[PDB]
Protein backbone atom coordinates (compact mmCIF):
# COMPACT_ATOMS: atom_id res chain seq x y z
CA UNK A 1 0.00 0.00 0.00
CA UNK A 2 0.55 3.81 0.15
CA UNK A 3 4.43 3.60 -0.03
CA UNK A 4 7.28 5.25 -2.75
CA UNK A 5 10.04 1.95 -2.66
CA UNK A 6 8.95 -0.78 -1.65
CA UNK A 7 11.53 -3.73 -0.21
CA UNK A 8 10.38 -7.14 -0.32
CA UNK A 9 12.66 -9.75 1.47
CA UNK A 10 13.13 -13.26 2.56
CA UNK A 11 10.23 -14.52 0.29
CA UNK A 12 10.22 -17.71 1.13
CA UNK A 13 7.58 -20.17 -0.91
CA UNK A 14 7.54 -23.87 -0.44
CA UNK A 15 5.63 -26.88 -1.98
CA UNK A 16 4.29 -29.97 -0.42
CA UNK A 17 3.73 -32.65 -3.04
CA UNK A 18 7.97 -32.30 -4.53
CA UNK A 19 9.57 -30.26 -1.46
CA UNK A 20 9.79 -27.29 -4.08
CA UNK A 21 11.54 -24.59 -2.30
CA UNK A 22 12.63 -21.01 -3.33
CA UNK A 23 14.08 -18.03 -1.45
CA UNK A 24 14.34 -15.00 -3.03
CA UNK A 25 14.39 -11.31 -1.90
CA UNK A 26 12.61 -8.50 -4.80
CA UNK A 27 12.43 -4.27 -4.87
CA UNK A 28 10.21 -2.54 -6.94
CA UNK A 29 8.92 -5.64 -8.93
CA UNK A 30 12.47 -6.96 -9.01
CA UNK A 31 14.77 -9.77 -8.60
CA UNK A 32 17.78 -8.72 -6.55
CA UNK A 33 18.76 -12.15 -6.08
CA UNK A 34 17.71 -15.77 -5.44
CA UNK A 35 19.45 -18.38 -3.15
CA UNK A 36 19.92 -21.82 -4.87
CA UNK A 37 18.93 -24.14 -2.65
CA UNK A 38 20.80 -26.76 -4.17
CA UNK A 39 24.54 -24.69 -4.77
CA UNK A 40 23.85 -23.26 -1.87
CA UNK A 41 24.74 -20.17 -2.98
CA UNK A 42 23.34 -15.87 -3.60
CA UNK A 43 22.62 -15.67 -7.36
CA UNK A 44 21.99 -11.92 -8.12
CA UNK A 45 20.78 -11.16 -11.22
CA UNK A 46 22.43 -8.00 -12.03
CA UNK A 47 26.00 -9.15 -11.14
CA UNK A 48 27.17 -5.41 -11.05
CA UNK A 49 24.36 -5.53 -7.44
CA UNK A 50 26.43 -8.50 -6.46
CA UNK A 51 29.68 -6.89 -6.60
CA UNK A 52 28.51 -4.08 -4.17
CA UNK A 53 26.10 -6.49 -1.85
CA UNK A 54 26.04 -9.86 -0.74
CA UNK A 55 23.99 -12.17 0.99
CA UNK A 56 24.73 -15.18 3.04
CA UNK A 57 23.25 -18.35 1.61
CA UNK A 58 22.63 -20.11 5.19
CA UNK A 59 19.79 -17.52 5.56
CA UNK A 60 18.19 -18.47 2.71
CA UNK A 61 18.48 -22.56 3.53
CA UNK A 62 17.31 -21.67 7.60
CA UNK A 63 13.87 -20.06 6.25
CA UNK A 64 12.83 -22.47 3.84
CA UNK A 65 13.35 -24.80 6.78
CA UNK A 66 11.05 -22.59 9.07
CA UNK A 67 8.78 -22.77 5.72
CA UNK A 68 8.94 -26.10 5.07
CA UNK A 69 7.68 -26.89 8.77
CA UNK A 70 4.76 -24.37 9.13
CA UNK A 71 3.51 -26.11 5.93
CA UNK A 72 3.20 -29.54 7.17
CA UNK A 73 1.35 -27.83 10.42
CA UNK A 74 -1.03 -25.41 8.26
CA UNK A 75 -1.66 -28.26 5.93
CA UNK A 76 -2.15 -30.34 9.24
CA UNK A 77 -3.95 -27.73 11.24
CA UNK A 78 -6.51 -27.48 8.09
CA UNK A 79 -7.92 -31.10 7.49
CA UNK A 80 -5.58 -31.19 5.05
CA UNK A 81 -6.84 -29.01 1.94
CA UNK A 82 -5.39 -28.77 -1.38
CA UNK A 83 -4.76 -25.15 -2.88
CA UNK A 84 -7.03 -24.11 -6.23
CA UNK A 85 -4.87 -24.58 -9.60
CA UNK A 86 -5.29 -21.16 -11.79
CA UNK A 87 -4.95 -19.90 -15.54
CA UNK A 88 -2.54 -18.21 -16.25
CA UNK A 89 -1.85 -15.46 -18.97
CA UNK A 90 1.00 -15.11 -21.55
CA UNK A 91 2.81 -12.15 -23.15
CA UNK A 92 5.68 -12.45 -25.50
CA UNK A 93 7.44 -9.40 -26.83
CA UNK A 94 10.97 -8.42 -27.81
CA UNK A 95 13.04 -7.06 -25.39
CA UNK A 96 14.13 -4.50 -27.75
CA UNK A 97 12.65 -3.53 -31.95
CA UNK A 98 13.34 -6.15 -34.16
CA UNK A 99 15.92 -5.63 -36.72
CA UNK A 100 16.97 -9.14 -38.95
CA UNK A 101 20.48 -10.44 -37.92
CA UNK A 102 21.14 -8.64 -35.23
CA UNK A 103 20.73 -10.04 -31.77
CA UNK A 104 17.40 -10.21 -30.02
CA UNK A 105 15.86 -11.74 -26.78
CA UNK A 106 12.11 -12.36 -26.79
CA UNK A 107 10.66 -12.08 -23.18
CA UNK A 108 7.24 -14.75 -22.28
CA UNK A 109 5.49 -12.97 -19.60
CA UNK A 110 3.55 -15.19 -17.48
CA UNK A 111 1.35 -14.05 -15.32
CA UNK A 112 -1.39 -15.21 -12.56
CA UNK A 113 0.45 -18.58 -11.65
CA UNK A 114 -0.55 -20.88 -9.08
CA UNK A 115 0.49 -23.14 -8.13
CA UNK A 116 4.32 -22.45 -8.24
CA UNK A 117 4.62 -25.32 -10.91
CA UNK A 118 5.02 -24.19 -14.45
CA UNK A 119 6.36 -25.30 -17.27
CA UNK A 120 6.96 -22.98 -20.38
CA UNK A 121 9.09 -24.29 -23.41
CA UNK A 122 10.31 -21.92 -26.44
CA UNK A 123 9.26 -23.15 -29.84
CA UNK A 124 10.87 -22.63 -33.13
CA UNK A 125 8.61 -23.08 -36.16
CA UNK A 126 7.26 -26.01 -33.57
CA UNK A 127 11.02 -27.18 -32.96
CA UNK A 128 11.20 -27.61 -28.79
CA UNK A 129 14.23 -25.28 -29.04
CA UNK A 130 16.54 -25.31 -25.55
CA UNK A 131 19.83 -23.39 -25.24
CA UNK A 132 20.21 -19.37 -24.84
CA UNK A 133 17.15 -19.92 -23.04
CA UNK A 134 17.02 -18.35 -19.59
CA UNK A 135 14.32 -18.17 -17.20
CA UNK A 136 13.32 -16.11 -13.73
CA UNK A 137 12.30 -16.93 -10.51
CA UNK A 138 8.99 -16.81 -9.24
CA UNK A 139 7.41 -12.95 -8.84
CA UNK A 140 5.27 -12.38 -6.00
CA UNK A 141 1.47 -11.03 -6.98
CA UNK A 142 -0.69 -8.83 -4.89
CA UNK A 143 -3.15 -11.90 -4.69
CA UNK A 144 -0.46 -13.95 -3.48
CA UNK A 145 -0.10 -15.65 -7.05
CA UNK A 146 2.93 -15.53 -8.86
CA UNK A 147 4.28 -14.46 -12.70
CA UNK A 148 6.96 -15.65 -14.47
CA UNK A 149 9.22 -14.81 -17.26
CA UNK A 150 11.53 -16.51 -19.85
CA UNK A 151 14.05 -15.27 -22.07
CA UNK A 152 14.69 -16.57 -25.96
CA UNK A 153 17.89 -15.43 -27.07
CA UNK A 154 17.64 -15.60 -31.16
CA UNK A 155 18.31 -14.15 -34.13
CA UNK A 156 15.26 -12.46 -36.05
CA UNK A 157 14.64 -13.44 -39.39
CA UNK A 158 11.33 -12.51 -41.80
CA UNK A 159 10.98 -16.36 -41.85
CA UNK A 160 11.02 -18.41 -39.55
CA UNK A 161 8.68 -18.11 -36.72
CA UNK A 162 7.89 -19.02 -32.67
CA UNK A 163 5.80 -19.55 -30.08
CA UNK A 164 5.81 -19.52 -26.12
CA UNK A 165 4.37 -22.83 -24.89
CA UNK A 166 2.74 -23.04 -21.35
CA UNK A 167 1.88 -25.76 -19.70
CA UNK A 168 -0.02 -25.86 -15.81
CA UNK A 169 -2.20 -28.12 -14.10
CA UNK A 170 -4.64 -25.19 -14.34
CA UNK A 171 -5.12 -25.57 -17.82
CA UNK A 172 -6.80 -28.18 -20.09
CA UNK A 173 -3.87 -28.28 -22.09
CA UNK A 174 -1.18 -25.98 -23.14
CA UNK A 175 -1.57 -22.83 -24.26
CA UNK A 176 0.20 -21.76 -27.01
CA UNK A 177 1.07 -17.85 -27.67
CA UNK A 178 2.42 -16.87 -31.00
CA UNK A 179 4.68 -14.30 -31.91
CA UNK A 180 6.52 -13.44 -34.92
CA UNK A 181 8.28 -9.96 -36.72
CA UNK A 182 5.52 -10.25 -39.84
CA UNK B 1 26.59 -4.20 2.19
CA UNK B 2 25.40 -7.21 3.41
CA UNK B 3 21.68 -7.15 3.55
CA UNK B 4 19.18 -8.74 6.33
CA UNK B 5 16.73 -11.35 6.04
CA UNK B 6 13.84 -11.53 7.38
CA UNK B 7 12.79 -14.26 9.98
CA UNK B 8 9.78 -16.84 9.61
CA UNK B 9 8.35 -17.71 13.00
CA UNK B 10 7.50 -21.52 13.50
CA UNK B 11 4.13 -22.62 13.71
CA UNK B 12 2.48 -23.56 16.84
CA UNK B 13 2.25 -27.54 17.23
CA UNK B 14 -0.30 -27.31 14.68
CA UNK B 15 -2.59 -30.53 16.14
CA UNK B 16 -4.33 -31.10 12.60
CA UNK B 17 -7.67 -28.97 12.94
CA UNK B 18 -10.15 -30.07 10.36
CA UNK B 19 -11.45 -27.13 9.07
CA UNK B 20 -14.91 -27.31 7.95
CA UNK B 21 -15.90 -26.82 4.39
CA UNK B 22 -15.77 -23.24 2.73
CA UNK B 23 -15.68 -22.65 -0.84
CA UNK B 24 -12.77 -24.30 -2.37
CA UNK B 25 -12.35 -25.36 -6.53
CA UNK B 26 -11.56 -27.60 -9.10
CA UNK B 27 -12.21 -29.20 -12.43
CA UNK B 28 -8.97 -29.93 -13.17
CA UNK B 29 -5.92 -29.71 -10.97
CA UNK B 30 -4.56 -32.40 -8.25
CA UNK B 31 -3.11 -32.54 -4.40
CA UNK B 32 -0.89 -29.68 -3.69
CA UNK B 33 0.14 -27.40 -0.95
CA UNK B 34 1.76 -23.76 -1.47
CA UNK B 35 3.28 -21.68 1.59
CA UNK B 36 4.26 -18.30 1.78
CA UNK B 37 6.80 -15.83 3.80
CA UNK B 38 7.46 -12.60 2.71
CA UNK B 39 9.02 -9.56 4.73
CA UNK B 40 7.68 -6.67 3.11
CA UNK B 41 8.47 -3.41 4.26
CA UNK B 42 7.34 -0.10 2.71
CA UNK B 43 9.27 3.00 2.91
CA UNK B 44 8.66 6.43 1.52
CA UNK B 45 10.32 9.81 1.55
CA UNK B 46 13.77 8.95 2.14
CA UNK B 47 13.59 5.95 5.25
CA UNK B 48 11.64 8.64 7.08
CA UNK B 49 8.52 6.47 6.85
CA UNK B 50 8.77 2.89 6.63
CA UNK B 51 6.03 0.37 7.26
CA UNK B 52 7.02 -3.49 8.47
CA UNK B 53 4.50 -6.29 7.30
CA UNK B 54 5.30 -9.89 7.59
CA UNK B 55 2.46 -12.27 6.08
CA UNK B 56 2.73 -15.82 6.32
CA UNK B 57 0.36 -17.52 3.49
CA UNK B 58 -1.45 -20.61 2.83
CA UNK B 59 -2.42 -22.19 -0.54
CA UNK B 60 -3.09 -18.64 -1.41
CA UNK B 61 -4.98 -17.28 1.94
CA UNK B 62 -2.71 -14.95 4.23
CA UNK B 63 -3.75 -16.55 7.70
CA UNK B 64 -1.74 -14.56 10.29
CA UNK B 65 0.38 -11.48 9.91
CA UNK B 66 2.56 -8.82 11.65
CA UNK B 67 1.61 -4.91 11.07
CA UNK B 68 4.32 -2.57 12.37
CA UNK B 69 1.20 0.49 12.97
CA UNK B 70 -0.20 -2.82 15.56
CA UNK B 71 2.61 -3.96 16.72
CA UNK B 72 2.04 -7.81 17.15
CA UNK B 73 0.91 -10.75 14.88
CA UNK B 74 -3.09 -10.56 14.52
CA UNK B 75 -4.50 -13.74 12.83
CA UNK B 76 -6.05 -12.65 9.37
CA UNK B 77 -8.21 -16.01 9.84
CA UNK B 78 -8.93 -18.76 12.48
CA UNK B 79 -6.40 -20.73 11.55
CA UNK B 80 -3.62 -18.16 12.36
CA UNK B 81 -4.89 -17.78 16.09
CA UNK B 82 -3.07 -20.43 17.08
CA UNK B 83 0.43 -18.59 15.97
CA UNK B 84 -0.59 -15.39 16.26
CA UNK B 85 -0.40 -15.78 20.39
CA UNK B 86 2.24 -17.84 20.86
CA UNK B 87 4.37 -15.79 19.02
CA UNK B 88 2.98 -12.59 20.60
CA UNK B 89 3.72 -14.02 24.31
CA UNK B 90 7.72 -14.48 23.21
CA UNK B 91 9.31 -11.81 24.00
CA UNK B 92 12.53 -14.05 22.25
CA UNK B 93 9.91 -13.94 18.84
CA UNK B 94 7.99 -11.07 19.25
CA UNK B 95 10.53 -8.51 19.95
CA UNK B 96 12.65 -9.89 17.45
CA UNK B 97 10.02 -9.23 14.83
CA UNK B 98 9.38 -5.58 16.43
CA UNK B 99 12.87 -5.30 15.33
CA UNK B 100 13.06 -6.46 12.06
CA UNK B 101 11.65 -2.55 10.86
CA UNK B 102 15.16 -1.26 11.50
CA UNK B 103 17.28 -4.44 11.46
CA UNK B 104 15.35 -6.24 8.47
CA UNK B 105 14.80 -2.78 6.85
CA UNK B 106 16.06 0.55 7.83
CA UNK B 107 19.45 -1.53 7.49
CA UNK B 108 18.76 -2.62 3.62
CA UNK B 109 17.68 0.49 2.52
CA UNK B 110 20.15 2.57 4.24
CA UNK B 111 22.94 0.03 2.88
CA UNK B 112 21.95 -2.23 0.43
CA UNK B 113 19.90 -0.57 -1.27
CA UNK B 114 20.98 2.46 -1.36
CA UNK B 115 24.26 1.95 -3.23
CA UNK B 116 22.53 -0.43 -5.63
CA UNK B 117 18.87 -0.15 -6.28
CA UNK B 118 18.61 3.51 -5.57
CA UNK B 119 21.43 4.40 -7.79
CA UNK B 120 20.49 2.37 -10.84
CA UNK B 121 20.66 5.15 -13.80
CA UNK B 122 20.34 3.22 -17.35
CA UNK B 123 19.63 5.80 -19.99
CA UNK B 124 17.17 5.22 -22.90
CA UNK B 125 18.18 3.90 -26.53
CA UNK B 126 15.24 5.54 -28.78
CA UNK B 127 15.29 5.86 -32.60
CA UNK B 128 11.97 6.14 -34.74
CA UNK B 129 10.21 4.05 -37.09
CA UNK B 130 7.47 3.63 -40.00
CA UNK B 131 4.44 1.41 -39.37
CA UNK B 132 0.89 1.41 -40.55
CA UNK B 133 0.51 -0.79 -43.56
CA UNK B 134 1.17 1.32 -46.73
CA UNK B 135 1.25 5.41 -47.22
CA UNK B 136 -1.85 7.78 -47.03
CA UNK B 137 -5.06 6.11 -46.86
CA UNK B 138 -5.74 6.22 -43.46
CA UNK B 139 -2.47 4.11 -42.54
CA UNK B 140 1.06 6.18 -41.92
CA UNK B 141 1.71 5.74 -38.17
CA UNK B 142 5.60 6.62 -36.92
CA UNK B 143 6.91 4.69 -33.51
CA UNK B 144 9.44 6.01 -31.39
CA UNK B 145 10.80 3.19 -28.89
CA UNK B 146 12.21 3.59 -25.59
CA UNK B 147 13.83 1.18 -24.33
CA UNK B 148 16.29 -0.31 -21.69
CA UNK B 149 15.74 2.22 -19.20
CA UNK B 150 15.51 2.11 -15.42
CA UNK B 151 14.40 3.54 -12.82
CA UNK B 152 10.37 3.59 -14.68
CA UNK B 153 9.96 7.33 -13.99
CA UNK B 154 9.88 8.77 -18.23
CA UNK B 155 8.08 11.08 -20.21
CA UNK B 156 8.07 10.86 -23.76
CA UNK B 157 6.91 13.24 -26.79
CA UNK B 158 5.68 13.65 -30.04
CA UNK B 159 6.61 17.02 -32.30
CA UNK B 160 5.31 18.04 -35.40
CA UNK B 161 7.91 20.37 -37.45
CA UNK B 162 7.19 22.75 -34.06
CA UNK B 163 4.90 21.86 -31.62
CA UNK B 164 3.70 19.31 -29.24
CA UNK B 165 1.07 16.84 -30.97
CA UNK B 166 -1.70 15.02 -28.74
CA UNK B 167 -3.79 13.70 -30.99
CA UNK B 168 -3.76 10.45 -32.66
CA UNK B 169 -0.81 9.55 -29.99
CA UNK B 170 -0.50 6.03 -27.97
CA UNK B 171 2.19 4.88 -25.75
CA UNK B 172 2.10 1.63 -24.02
CA UNK B 173 2.60 1.35 -20.32
CA UNK B 174 5.25 0.96 -18.20
CA UNK B 175 6.42 -2.75 -19.06
CA UNK B 176 8.40 -4.19 -16.82
CA UNK B 177 11.61 -6.45 -19.01
CA UNK B 178 12.17 -8.38 -15.95
CA UNK B 179 15.98 -7.74 -15.62
CA UNK B 180 15.77 -4.16 -13.91
CA UNK B 181 14.83 -1.91 -17.20
CA UNK B 182 11.95 -0.69 -18.61
CA UNK B 183 10.94 -0.25 -22.25
CA UNK B 184 7.44 1.83 -23.62
CA UNK B 185 6.84 2.05 -26.99
CA UNK B 186 4.80 5.63 -28.48
CA UNK B 187 2.94 5.83 -31.85
CA UNK B 188 2.00 8.86 -33.54
CA UNK B 189 -0.80 8.53 -36.19
CA UNK B 190 0.19 10.81 -39.08
CA UNK B 191 0.93 11.97 -42.48
CA UNK B 192 4.17 12.47 -43.93
CA UNK B 193 4.70 16.15 -46.07
CA UNK B 194 7.84 17.53 -47.63
CA UNK B 195 9.73 19.32 -45.31
CA UNK B 196 7.82 18.40 -42.62
CA UNK B 197 10.45 17.28 -39.50
CA UNK B 198 9.13 15.29 -36.47
CA UNK B 199 10.72 14.35 -33.11
CA UNK B 200 11.00 12.37 -30.19
CA UNK B 201 11.65 14.09 -27.23
CA UNK B 202 12.39 11.20 -24.08
CA UNK B 203 13.37 12.34 -20.81
CA UNK B 204 14.77 11.70 -16.77
CA UNK B 205 16.01 7.98 -16.20
CA UNK B 206 19.51 9.29 -16.87
CA UNK B 207 19.43 11.73 -18.73
CA UNK B 208 20.78 15.24 -17.29
CA UNK B 209 19.17 16.76 -20.59
CA UNK B 210 16.25 15.35 -22.48
CA UNK B 211 17.09 13.90 -25.46
CA UNK B 212 15.75 13.96 -29.31
CA UNK B 213 15.83 12.05 -32.44
CA UNK B 214 14.69 13.94 -35.72
CA UNK B 215 12.97 11.91 -38.23
CA UNK B 216 13.63 13.73 -41.48
CA UNK B 217 11.13 15.02 -43.77
C1 LIG C 1 6.39 -30.27 -17.02
O1 LIG C 1 7.49 -31.09 -17.43
C2 LIG C 1 7.63 -32.30 -16.65
C3 LIG C 1 8.82 -33.07 -17.23
O2 LIG C 1 8.47 -34.43 -17.48
C4 LIG C 1 6.37 -33.16 -16.77
O3 LIG C 1 6.50 -34.32 -15.94
C5 LIG C 1 5.15 -32.36 -16.35
O4 LIG C 1 3.99 -33.13 -16.59
C6 LIG C 1 5.07 -31.05 -17.13
N1 LIG C 1 3.98 -30.26 -16.59
C7 LIG C 1 3.33 -29.39 -17.35
C8 LIG C 1 2.15 -29.91 -18.16
O5 LIG C 1 3.63 -28.20 -17.41
C1 LIG D 1 -11.44 -33.83 7.41
O1 LIG D 1 -11.23 -34.34 6.10
C2 LIG D 1 -12.12 -35.42 5.76
C3 LIG D 1 -11.71 -35.92 4.43
O2 LIG D 1 -11.90 -34.92 3.46
C4 LIG D 1 -13.52 -34.90 5.69
O3 LIG D 1 -14.42 -35.94 5.36
C5 LIG D 1 -13.93 -34.30 7.04
O4 LIG D 1 -15.18 -33.60 6.89
C6 LIG D 1 -12.87 -33.34 7.62
N1 LIG D 1 -13.15 -33.21 9.03
C7 LIG D 1 -14.36 -32.79 9.40
C8 LIG D 1 -14.50 -31.34 9.82
O5 LIG D 1 -15.36 -33.54 9.47
C1 LIG E 1 9.52 12.34 -0.01
O1 LIG E 1 10.93 12.41 -0.26
C2 LIG E 1 11.30 11.69 -1.47
C3 LIG E 1 12.81 11.77 -1.57
O2 LIG E 1 13.39 10.57 -2.06
C4 LIG E 1 10.58 12.28 -2.70
O3 LIG E 1 10.84 11.46 -3.83
C5 LIG E 1 9.06 12.41 -2.47
O4 LIG E 1 8.50 13.19 -3.52
C6 LIG E 1 8.73 13.05 -1.11
N1 LIG E 1 7.31 12.96 -0.81
C7 LIG E 1 6.40 13.17 -1.74
C8 LIG E 1 5.74 11.93 -2.32
O5 LIG E 1 6.08 14.28 -2.13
Amino acid sequence: IEADHVGTYGISVYQSPGDIGQYTFEFDGDELFYVDLDKKETVWMLPEFGQLASFDPQGGLQNIAVVKHNLGVLTKRSNSTPATNEAPQATVFPKSPVLLGQPNTLICFVDNIFPPVINITWLRNSKSVADGVYETSFFVNRDYSFHKLSYLTFIPSDDDIYDCKVEHWGLEEPVLKHWEPE
Amino acid sequence: FEAQKAKANKAVDGGGGSLVPRGSGGGGSERHFVYQFMGECYFTNGTQRIRYVTRYIYNREEYVRYDSDVGEHRAVTELGRPDAEYWNSQPEILERTRAELDTVCRHNYEGPETHTSLRRLEQPNVVISLSRTEALNHHNTLVCSVTDFYPAKIKVRWFRNGQEETVGVSSTQLIRNGDWTFQVLVMLEMTPRRGEVYTCHVEHPSLKSPITVEWKA
